[PDB]
Parts: C-alpha cells; structure tokens; sequence
C-alpha cells in the first residue's frame, strides 16, 4: 500500500535496535541487557487486554512523559469503535490462539 | 489475622482491602496542607520540609501549576507527586490538542483519578501513598477537589489534610463563612496552618498558591512576609 | 457522479441551512439548533456522519453539557485529519446557534481539515465557483428570518432539480421543500 | 496436600482441582434429559420461587441453534459464558460453510473449550456440566454429556445435579422401548423421573420438548399440570 | 487479528480504493475535491537586537513568548505541525522553568518532519531569541535546514533575494530593517504582517510562567 | 484457612471464598431502592456523603445516566463503579454504531456481567466490589429493572433492593407490593415509607424517574420541594392512622 | 517470578500499619556500609567536593582506587556507598546526557540531570522485580544564567539543590557544623571555600590530613571544566591551613 505504512507500524522497535546497537557499541554488552531487563518488568503490570491501561512505568522508564505525537492524539485507542469478546482477547494474549 | 494483610489482591473475610487503608496512614503522617474555597477565588497553603538554612530556596517547589487554571499541592510522598504531575501535565495537553479549549478542573480530576485507580487491582505493584487538592478556575466558577490514594476524587469548600487535620477541620467548621473574600480565605488558610507548626513561622517554610478569574500563581515570600505581618 | 451543493448564510439571530434534493441525505442533526451538512461521496458521507454521531454522544454523555459549535468544528477536523494519507471525499458545512448565547456561526472545511469561518455566506460543493459572485450580490445584513429564507432560496435555485431549507431560530426550525416553476 | 494448585498430581495420581469443580457441579439443580423415536425432553427442577422475581431471565435450558439445544447445572455464570461462545461459533460456522452444525461437533467445541482451561495454574476451570440434545441433518436424534475435565459421552437418557443418582436408578429400571414409543409416553416418563426428587409436581418443574424439522418449544404450567393429573389418575388406576 | 488490541495514529484503509477512483475518474473526466495550499511571500531578518518576520495578506504562527514560524504549502500541515510543536514546547518549559532555545525548535521540528519522508509538505521559516542571541532558520518539507542571516520563501522569492542582496548589512536598527523587509515583499507581490522579536522586551532571569495565549 | 487466597482455588466442597468475601464489602454501602409500575420506573438511593463543608458540584451522585433510554445507580467501591459505568457506556454506544439501534437493555446487562466474571476466572486480578441496579425501557419487553452483584450473576425484578440493611427493605417490599395494580405515586409513596423505616430529611435522598411522553424517553431527577411533599405526606398520614 | 515473601519489612511493595517502606530505609543504610564521608560547599563563583581516600593494602594499586567521576565536560560527580552500584549509576547518568544531547541540542543542566535520575530511582520502589541501588549521587556544575550550582539524591527518589551538603558516615555533624558557618559569613573566595570543605571534613574527623589521604575537585566561573586537583596542589592548601 502506502510507502508509510511499515514505516509507521514499527517504528519504535527500529528506534529500540538502532539505540541498543549504539549503545552496545559504546559501553558494552551489560547496558542493553539491563535495559531490556527493566522492561520486560514493567510491562508485566496492567489491566487485562480488554480494558485502557495506561503505561506510567513504562513511559518513565523509556523517556515518552514529555513528548506528544500524533499516535497520541489521532485516533484514540481509549475510544475504540471496535471491541472483542473479553475471554477470547485474554487467550489471544497468552497465545493459545 | 495478618495473612490478608500483605497482599494488595486479597479480600478480608470482612470485605476489606487492608494495604489501602495502610496507604491512607502513610498519607496521614505527612506534612498539613489546607485548601479554603471563597468567592472569587481558591487558596492552597502548605507546611515547607526543608526547615534549614543549608537547603535552597529555589530548587524544590509543594506547589505547582498544571495549566494558566489549574494548580496543585500534596500530602504524603513527593516522588509519587512527581510523577503524577508530569502525567497530568501531559493530560491537559492532550486534551487542549484534541478540542483547542482549556481542560476543564473536573475532567482532568477524573483522569487523575483513573490513571490512580490502577495500581489497586494488580499485583506485584503498590498504590501511591499520596492525596492531593486541586484549584481550578473556569466558566466564572471556582473548584476544589480532593483525590484519594484509591483512586476516589470529593467537591470541597475547606478542607485539611496531613497531620493534626482533624483538628484543623474543626476549626475549619467554626471558622468557615460563605461570603468570603480571597484576602480573609488567605488570612484563614494561614491561622488554620498555625495552629500546628510547633515552632516560628516565617515566609521561609511556607507556601502559598491563589486562583482566581486571571488564572493561578505562587506567591512570593515578600508577599507572605506582608500577609504574616498583618495578623 | 454527483455530488451536489451545500451552503448556509447567517442573518439577524437566525441562521440558515440548504442543499438539493432530486439521491440521499445530505444534511443531519447534531443535538439542537446545530447542524451539520456534507457534499462527496455517497458512502464517505454516511460514515462520517455516524462516526460524528458516535463521538458527540460519547462527549456529551462524560462532559454533562451541549456541545459548541466551534467544539464540533474541532471535532470533525481531528477525525478528518486521522484519515490524511487516504482520505475522505467530503466537504463539511456547519451551521448553527451558541447553546447559551444564541449567536450564529457558520463554517466548512476542505477534505482533510482546513477551517474557514465568514460572517456573511460559506459555500462547498463542487460547483463552489459559480455562486460565489451571486452570494456577494444578493446578501445584506441585519436580515429578518422570511427574507434569509427568500434570499437562500434564490442563490440555491437560479445558480444551476429541488432545494430543501432549514431556518434555523430561538424558538423553533422550519423546513421546507422548493421548485421551480 | 495436593489439592492446592491445578497442575499438580496426587501421590496415586488424581487431580484434585478438577475434582473440586465437580463437587461443585453436583450441587446444582437436577437436569434430565431423554431421546425418543422422534423427539428429544428436557427437564429442570427449580429450585426455589421468589414471588417479586421475573422468571423470563432465569431460565437453565437455551437454544443454541435451530437443531440443537442445552441444560446445564452448576455456576451460572460460567455457563452463560459457554453458551455465549457456542452461540458465536455455531453462527460463524453456519456463515462459513452452509451446511447445519453437527451436535457432536458442538459437543467437541465445547469440550475442548473447558478442556483448555484445565492446563494452566493461571486460570481455573469452569465448574458447570451441560446435556446437548438435538436432531442431526438426517433426522437422528442425539445426547450428550460434557464434564468440567473435558470429556463427553453419548447416552440414551441421564441425569446430573443435586440427586442424580436416584434419578439414574430410576431411568435404568423404567426405560424400555415401550415406553418412548410416544411423545406422551416419553413426556411421561421425564416428568415421573423428575418427580422422585421434586417435592411438589408442577409447581416448579420447567420442561422443554423439541420434535424433528420443529422449533424448541416450552411447555406451559396449563400442559405440566395436566400431565401431573394423567399420571396420578393412572397411579390411583394402579393402585388397587 | 481481531483480538488484538487497538492503537492510535494515522490510518491507511483507503488507499487501493482511492486510487482505483482517482484513476477511474481521470479517464472518464470528472474532478475531486482538493486541499488548500497557500504560496504567498514569507521573508525574515536578523538585526543588531532581534529577527523581523514579514507575509503578505494571520500566517505567522505562534511557538513560543520568543519563537515565532511562517509556513507555506498545504494550510493544515503547517497548523498541525506548528500546534504540536508549540505543546512539546510548552510541556519542556514547564519541566525545565525556562524559556526554549531556537535550536530545541528547529531539532524537533526538523526531526518530526523527516520521519514522514517529505509526505507532510510544510516549508516554514522559523526565527527567535534566546539567551545566546537571534537565530534564524529555513525548513524544507524533507527535513533539511540552513541557519542563514536571511530567508524568503514563496511566489516572489527572487524578486526578495535581490533587494535582499543589494541592500542587507551586518547590524541594522529596527526601523529600516522593518522598511527593508517591507520592500522585500512588496517587490515580489507586485497589506504586509510584520513580528518583531526584541531581547530588550524579554526577560531571560525572570521565572518561567505559563503565557495568556 | 488454606483455600481462601486466591480466586482460582476451589474449596473442597467446591466453593469460590475470594469471591464471597468480596460480596460481603457490598453490606457496608449506602441503600439503594429500585420499584417498578405500569407507567414508569424508579430508583431511590441514601445519601452517604452528608458533611457542612461539601460541595455540589455534580449532576448527582451514585446514579449516572447511560444512554438516551437507561439508568443505573451504584453499591459498594467508588473508583470501581467508575470505571464499569465508563465501560457500560462505551458498549452502548459501540453497538448503536454497528446496528443502528438502541441496544436492549438485557444485552447491556450481560456484556458488562461478562467483563465482572472475567475478573474471578482469571488470576493475578481482584473482582470488582460493585452492585448494581438498572432501570430502562425499549421495544421488545417494555419497562424493565435488572440487578447484578460482584460474582457476574443478574436477573430481573420487579422490586428490590441492595447495600446495607437490604433484607428488612426486602420483607416490607415483598408485604406491601401489589403486582400490576401500581402506578408512579404508589410507588413513590411506598419507597418513601420503606427508606424511612430502614434508615428522614430531602437531604439525605435522591430519586430518579424513567417515563415514556409522546414516544421519548424522560429521565429525571426529583427537587428538594417535591421530596419534601412527599416526606410530609406520609407523616401526616401516618399521624392520620395511628390516631384512630 | 520468585514470588514476595510474606512480611512488613521484607518485600518493597507492602505498606506497614504506619505506611512506612522499610526496604527503602533499610537501603538508605547501605550508604555507610563504605565507612567514608565527603562533603560538597557551594562559593561565590566556584564549587568543590571533598573526600575521603582509603588504601588498606599494601599490594594495591592506589591509582586505580578514586570516588570522584566526570560525567560531561562540565559536570562533575561524587558516590558516596556500594561501589559497583556507584558505577553503574555513573554509566547510566553519562547514558542519559547522551540522550539529552541528542534530542535537544544542546548540554543537560545539573537539575535535569538530577530529576532524571531520580525519577529512575523512583520506579525500583514501586515494582516487586527490582531493588534500589545502595548509593548516594551529588552534582556540581556551573550555570551560565545562575552560577555554581550543588545537587543530590538519595535512594528513595528525591532530589534537591544545597548551599553546603555531606553524606557518608558522619553526615549531621558536618551538616551541623556547615550550618553554623553558612549562619556566620557568606561571599566566599576560591581559596575560603575549599578551606571550609577540608577544614569540616578534618574537624568531623578528628585527623590531621596528609596530602594521599583526600580527594578533592573544583569547577570554577573562569575555567567551568570539571578538574581534579593534585598531590602538589592539596599539599598547598594543607600548608595554607597549618600557617
């Protein structure tokens, strides 16, 4: 389709490896392990998948809580035009579907 | 007995959520802060904690500004406070963005206390150990709000909150009137913080905010230098 | 293909609302005394007026108020700029009355969310070049509801099979069905 | 000691979690069900009857498609659930492929469905047990039975809930093909199977009939107590 | 999948489709709506004190109580890059208690323009003073800037740089740096809006407090 | 004891304790009444937010409005109810965007009943301590009231009540209850007369109304003058009564 | 994970009955688990830290042993408690300049810094995962708008500016006798204010100090680049003091 679509839909995973790149070049390999460390334990705390979690660890701890973009404003996942059944969103969660 | 007293997930044979409770005594045990509403305007004063002459005085501030309209002050934890002030911040952005109006005090007391609510219903997190009082002016109309470590949020005309603050909402009671200016409010807020300093009081360890129809500021110290000495 | 056209004049306290009729609705009603008319595409129209629909009743519901005019201008401009690389093939038009105050607005956008606000006349459509000049001719201010009714009729219909108005007023709204002898 | 996580196994090998759930489904209210030539029954004993209640929403036997339907005893919002989700797939399914859903296959979804949730110690099971009666596209009526563990059964007529074991004493001896040569034959034998628990007939016995190429059909308290009055005019008949 | 999730941001679900439209209605000869874009003549200074911005009819856009933009292109790019910039901003001076610097603007703006590669299509002219003195810039829809004395953009663009190079100087006053922007625009136009950004009416000690606006 | 802590442990007798001890944080709230009649549906509620230095700020309290054709009043924790009544009125408007219809009031029931057994079926989680109470109309069943508890479970009533002292409200409901012989003032009356037993000032009560004018639904909220009309009314007939 | 161990003082996440966080308390003893004490004054147009320097054995190198780090070319540093904590948080402090360099153009100030480093700190106490960092930071840098400047934070998560600041071991008499001084006279030179450090540091601690034995460095108006003084130079200031 559009040019920026891919572009768009994996953004902060490119920005994720080109930081832990630069940084394992710079300081060694313990930074970028403590990094994903940290958050893979902060984004084990949320709501079940159904509802509006917000994110207050894993913003601090990633450096978001002072900036705004258009995901933040442009089509907002809080008011969601579309919702399935709570069980069968937990399950796909945790893969078993 | 103490075995539903650790886990945040757990219900009392009673029905009662216990770490909550201890939460609200660690908002208990922190500094008095005090919040009278008048007419025309709103006042927030609260009790400095760096009582000495080594700490600065332009570093650290207990009340903060969230908008032109909205103001802020606490009791219990301040890294706690930090972060929800950031959020809120945010919020009000947010919000500004999508509707290019100012945010109303009650919808954003309402995102505060959502975003507070969480962090009650999971485990392995702890709640946050802090209450706070919101000022807000809007539509030719003050406001007052108080929000709960749980995540409930109260309309207020006085209120006190902090150590000794039942006491202070007894002379609250006594004190109260309803045609009242932002002058007599200030000079009240400030007599209710009195009577529990234990010590001297001077415009160094305390603080002072006002909201009225051109928005919310901090006063400075000569100003509360000039509002002591008139009592 | 047709797409129609759509405009709307403000007078003394009063404010007005057309579009031609023979084919599906063009103009619809967001809360009281406020409206909303769009000239495209016949499906982009629909969905973008249920998805208007659904949002102002969410807003209306959590805020406990009616809503603005220049608030819903905001509104359609953000839901029309989400969709800015593929967009829709509409060009609103509002017009209405202030909920408390009872003053006039009327505004529209382009298809991504462009605002313009007049004091006189707004025109969309396609054929957005040709009433423009005959608007200017025969508009006047501090004009009373019967000849804003008379003077909207005309522009619509000597500039092009029928016309619907909308007068829109304190009290009460008026519609009415026009042709051409 | 074993019984305090799901997956953990007892020293000569039992799951106790699973047994637990099962406690928990034979405190319901009975269930009967009982296939015939050309019809299929089912009854549910109510248990109690508050007078400022609406009974419309608080009925235990559903229709889950044209050709199918269900009962069940245990937790109801458990089976509220179930029926939810096999509500949706047998749509879904009817919309893929026109073909009528099959009852065995239904039976397989929702036994697989309570089967995965006996696997993880994150999750517990559903504590409920469903009959499935219905005609396939044939006209060959079925039964079935589903058990919190996720296994399934065929039968020719059973009972669960509270009291189940007198109920299947019961059927054991009383069924005969004699007896389900008619559709008041069969409709008989449900409603004197019930009636060995129930403390008063009628009263608070809701029963359910279903016949080949017909729609699910709910008997009236008007239908219930006057076959109550034919079997006690044909036990004062026996009686001598 | 369905039960994934939702999430913000733009949205694709209509391009193929727009497309075949475009094309089927080009070939058959009837016309679609189109954006507004606006490309009239922006100019700007930098004198002894402070920048000058001049456009010719508001077009300038407010960033900030010492930054000012002037945008040329599609209307609402300019908008909605100019409001978001504007609220990062905002939310930086109230975390810092500082007034910005021109540089912040000019990195975020040039950052956020190149991650869309050149598909906004916003041209601005951005211009300020800071503790560090003025500054002024040239942005281009792509993301590439020049830090420049002065600056034009729009339809009479050379008709402004050559009164720019003929008559510019190094340190002027406020007035005629005002007249020689005025010209500037009225050559190439051939009724003007002009900022002036003064250090002498900032106050780079006093702290940060939110503006009116 | 050993099987009461967590809610994906059964007891040996197969019963959920986590999830009873979270009905029994409903017992503490404040009364909250429901009556239905033949031309309306009401819901009467206790003030427990009663202090000289409150503020009203609010349209009401503990009864929110969910769509253009249903109303609920809430028991139990504040900061829960919130969230469930956000949810309730997403999913309304979620299914008018779909169908093009007002979704039936039943449907609501069950889809917010479903999100509340989610909470006991999975674990790491803590179940919502709220009660609730409906009331609403539509065109397939007409006027309706509804209730639902923090374990999933509803049904449909046609009076009852929830929060504390609910089992005396419940006998007197059940003795003075005429069915399909009551209108709007009847049930007024009769609510007013059951609060004032279980608990009588205008202010420490909120009523709400649900009524059907000229095909549209009215929902509104009683005045301080006509609760307390009300209240004098029944004290003068009951002074009325128990003088002879 | 593991799973919390049952208790009011033994997981991070529990709230005791008077809402107090032992485990953070019992991380704001881990400071002086070292045994060393430094001290940071603030002056007119300078700033210095000073500290303490130990070498027990003979058999090492005493090159390689120092507490004082530069974070950028105008910021300086000193961690006062667990070692290898204090150096990875000087990795992540040095990590977070980057970033705020890159993102905005120009250097972090001393107070961004700071709150950045906080607001990390303050997440460890609130998720059962991970565990704070037995250590304490203090920051000195020179504003161009306002001048010297003293920052610290502490395990808990909160930050502060300072006039005169100690940690380690003996923190409250030096904090007593730095109030009384700061109570007594203002407006120091260079020389005074390094003078008060060693002179607080030498009376807390009742040594007499050879020039091996303290740690000392300076950011200065003149030259703003973070330095760290030599053997020659404190032998002078040590002399200066005798006189």
């Amino acid at each position: 389709s559009h040019p920026l679509e891919l572009s768009e839909k994996n953004f902060q995973l490119n920005q994720d490896k080109m930081n832990f790149s630069t940084l394992r070049n710079i300081q060694g390999l313990f930074a970028p392990l403590k990094l994903q460390m940290e958050f893979k334990a902060v984004q084990q705390v949320q709501r079940l998948p159904f509802l509006s979690s917000s994110n207050l660890s894993l913003d601090v701890l990633r450096g978001n809580d002072e900036t705004i973009g258009f995901e933040d404003i442009l089509n907002d996942p809080s008011q969601s035009e579309v919702m399935g059944e709570p069980h069968l969103m937990v399950e796909y969660k945790l893969g078993l579907l | 007995e103490r075995g539903y007293s650790f886990s945040l997930t757990t219900f009392s044979p009673s029905g009662k959520l216990v770490q909550i409770e201890y939460a609200l005594a660690a908002v208990a045990g922190g500094a008095p802060s005090v919040g009278i509403k008048a007419a025309n305007g709103v006042v927030l004063a609260t009790e400095k904690k760096q009582k000495s002459i080594l700490y600065d005085e332009r570093s650290v501030h207990k009340v903060e500004p969230i908008t032109k309209h909205i103001g802020l002050v606490y009791s219990g934890m301040g890294p706690d406070y930090r972060v929800l002030v950031h959020r809120a911040r945010k919020l009000a952005q947010q919000y500004y963005l999508v509707y290019q109006e100012p945010i109303p005090t009650a919808q954003l007391v309402q995102r505060v206390a959502s975003v507070m609510q969480e962090y009650t219903q999971s485990g392995g997190v702890r709640p946050f150990g802090v209450s706070l009082l919101i000022c807000g002016w809007n539509e030719g109309r003050p406001y007052l709000f108080q929000s709960d470590p749980s995540g409930a949020y109260f309309a207020w005309k006085a209120t006190a909150m902090g150590k000794n603050y039942v006491n202070g909402k007894t002379f609250l009671e006594k004190r109260y009137n309803e045609d009242l200016e932002l002058e007599d409010a200030i000079h009240t807020a400030i007599l209710t913080l009195k009577e529990s300093f234990e010590g001297q009081m001077t415009e160094d360890n305390i603080e002072v905010g006002i909201c009225n129809e051109a928005g919310f500021r901090r006063l400075t110290p000569t100003e509360v230098k000039d509002y002591l000495a008139a009592i | 293909y047709n797409g129609g056209a759509v405009m709307a004049m403000k007078g003394k306290n009063c404010v007005a609302i057309a579009a031609d009729r023979r084919d599906f609705q063009k103009i619809f009603p967001m809360g009281d005394r406020l409206y909303i008319g769009l000239a495209g595409l016949a499906t982009d129209v629909q969905t973008v007026a249920q998805r208007l629909k659904f949002r102002l009743n969410l807003y209306e519901l959590k805020e406990g108020r009616q809503i603005k005019p220049y608030t819903l201008m905001s509104m359609v401009a953000n839901l029309l700029y989400e969709k800015r690389f593929g967009p829709y093939y509409t060009e609103p038009v509002i017009a209405g009355l202030d909920p408390k105050t009872f003053k006039p607005f009327i505004c529209s956008l382009d298809l991504i969310g462009c605002p313009m606000v007049t004091d006189d006349f707004v025109v969309s459509g396609t054929c957005a070049e040709q009433m423009y000049g005959m608007c200017e001719s025969l508009w006047e201010p501090n004009m009373d509801p019967d000849h804003l009714f008379e003077t909207i009729s005309q522009a619509m219909l000597n500039a092009v099979m029928g016309v619907i108005v909308h007068i829109i007023e304190k009290d009460k709204i008026t519609t009415r069905t026009l042709k051409a002898r | 000691s074993y019984d305090r996580a799901i997956t953990v196994f007892s020293p000569d090998g039992h799951l106790f979690q699973v047994e637990y759930a099962q406690e928990a489904v034979k405190k319901g209210s009975t269930a009967v069900g009982v296939r015939g030539r050309d019809i299929v029954v089912l009854g549910v004993e109510k248990k109690s009857v508050a007078k400022l209640q609406d009974e419309r929403t608080v009925r235990k036997i559903c229709a889950l498609d044209d050709n199918v339907c269900m009962a069940f005893a245990g937790l109801t919002a458990d089976a509220r659930i179930v029926i939810n989700r096999a509500r949706v797939e047998c749509q879904s399914h009817r919309l893929t492929v026109e073909d009528p859903v099959t009852v065995e296959y239904i039976t397989r979804y929702i036994a697989s469905l309570k089967q995965r949730y006996t696997q993880s110690n994150g999750r517990r099971p559903f504590g409920i047990s469903a009959l499935i009666v219905g005609f396939d596209f044939d006209g060959t009526p079925r039964l079935y039975q589903t058990d919190p563990s996720g296994t399934y059964h065929a039968w020719k007529a059973n009972a669960i809930g509270r009291g189940a074991k007198s109920v299947r004493e019961f059927l054991e001896k009383n069924y005969t093909d004699e007896a389900i040569e008619t559709d008041d034959l069969t409709i008989k034998l449900v409603i004197k199977a019930l009636l060995e628990v129930v403390q008063s007939g009628g009263k608070n016995i809701e029963l359910a009939v279903m016949r080949r190429d017909q729609s699910l059909k709910i008997l009236n308290p008007e239908e219930i107590e006057k076959y109550v009055a034919e079997i006690e005019k044909e036990k004062e008949e026996n009686e001598k | 999948s369905v039960y994934a999730p939702p999430v913000g941001g733009f949205s694709f679900d209509n391009c193929r489709r727009n497309a075949v439209l475009e094309a089927d209605f080009a070939k058959r000869g009837y016309k679609l709506p189109k954006v507004r874009k606006t490309g009239t003549t922006i100019a700007g200074v930098v004198y002894k004190d402070g920048i000058v911005l001049g456009a010719d009819t508001s077009k300038i856009h407010f960033i900030s109580p010492n930054i000012y933009c002037c945008g040329a292109g599609t209307a609402a790019d300019t908008d909605m890059t100019t409001q978001l910039i504007s609220s990062n901003l905002e939310l930086h001076s109230l975390s810092t208690g500082r007034l910005p610097r021109v540089v912040t603007a000019n990195r975020m703006l040039k950052q956020m323009l190149f991650r869309y590669q050149g598909y906004i299509g916003a041209a601005l002219v951005l211009g300020g003073v800071d503790v560090t003195g003025p500054h002024l810039y040239s942005i281009y829809p792509h993301g590439s800037t020049d830090k420049l004395p002065y600056v034009t953009m729009g339809s009479g663009s050379l008709a402004a740089m050559a009164v720019f190079e003929d008559k510019f100087r190094p340190d002027m006053e406020e007035e005629e740096a005002k007249n020689l922007v005025s010209e500037a625009i009225a050559a190439g136009i051939f009724n003007i809006d002009l900022c002036v950004i003064s250090k002498n009416k900032l106050d780079f000690l006093r702290p940060y407090t939110v503006p009116n606006k | 004891r050993r099987y009461d802590s967590r809610t994906t442990i059964f007891s040996p007798e197969g019963r959920l304790y986590q999830v009873e001890y979270a009905m029994e944080a409903i017992g503490h709230a404040g009364t909250c009444l429901g009556i239905l009649a033949n031309d309306g549906v009401l819901l009467a509620a206790e003030r427990r937010n009663i202090h000289k230095l409150l503020d009203e700020v609010f349209f009401s309290e503990k009864i929110y409005k969910l769509n253009e054709d249903m109303a609920c009043s809430v028991a139990g924790i504040t900061s829960d109810a919130n969230v469930l009544t956000n949810e309730l009125r997403l999913i309304a408007q979620r299914y008018l965007l779909q169908y093009q219809e007002p979704i039936p009031c039943e449907q609501l029931v069950t889809a917010l009943c479903d999100i509340k057994q989610a909470y006991t079926q999975f674990g790491g989680k803590r179940p919502f301590g709220v009660s609730l109470l409906y009331i609403g109309w539509d065109k397939h069943y007409g006027f309706q009231l509804y209730q639902s508890d923090p374990s999933g479970n509803y049904g449909g009533w046609k009076a009852t009540c929830i929060g504390n002292n609910s089992a005396a409200a419940v006998s007197m409901l059940k003795q003075d209850y005429k069915e399909g012989e009551m209108t709007l003032k009847s049930a007024l009356a009769l609510a007013i007369k059951v609060l004032n037993k279980t608990m009588l000032s205008a202010e420490k009560v909120e009523i709400a109304t649900l009524t059907r004018e000229n095909g549209k639904t009215v929902i509104r909220v009683l005045k301080q003058k006509e609760v307390e009309q009300l209240i004098k009314k029944h004290e003068e007939e009951e002074a009325k009564a128990e003088r002879e | 994970s593991r799973g919390s161990s049952a208790g009011f003082d033994r997981h991070i996440t529990i709230f005791s009955p008077e809402g107090r966080l032992y485990q953070v308390e019992y991380a704001f003893k881990a400071i002086n688990q070292g045994g060393l004490t430094s001290v940071a004054v603030r002056g007119k147009d300078c700033a210095v830290i000073v500290t303490q320097k130990k070498v027990p054995d003979k058999l090492l190198d005493s090159s390689t042993v120092t507490h004082l780090f530069k974070i950028t070319e105008n910021i300086g540093c000193v961690m006062t408690g667990m070692t290898a904590d204090s150096r990875s948080q000087v990795q992540r402090a040095r990590y977070e300049a980057a970033n705020w360099k890159y993102k905005y153009g120009y250097e972090i100030p001393v107070d961004m810094l700071c709150k950045r480093i906080a607001d990390i700190s303050q997440v460890y106490t609130q998720n059962a995962e991970m565990r704070p960092l037995g250590c304490c930071m203090i920051l000195i840098g020179i504003d161009e708008e306002q001048g010297p400047q003293v920052y610290k934070c502490d395990p808990a998560g909160y930050y502060c500016g300072f006039k005169a600041t100690a940690a380690g071991v003996k923190q409250t008499e030096s904090t007593s006798f730095l109030e009384k001084k700061v109570k007594k006279k203002f407006d120091w030179t260079f020389e005074q204010t390094v003078e008060t450090a060693i002179t607080c540091l030498s009376t807390v601690l009742s040594i007499d100090f050879k020039p091996s034995e303290i740690e000392v460095g300076v950011v200065t108006v003149e030259n703003p680049k973070f330095r760290i003084l030599t053997e020659a130079e404190i032998d002078a200031h040590l002399v200066a003091l005798a006189e």
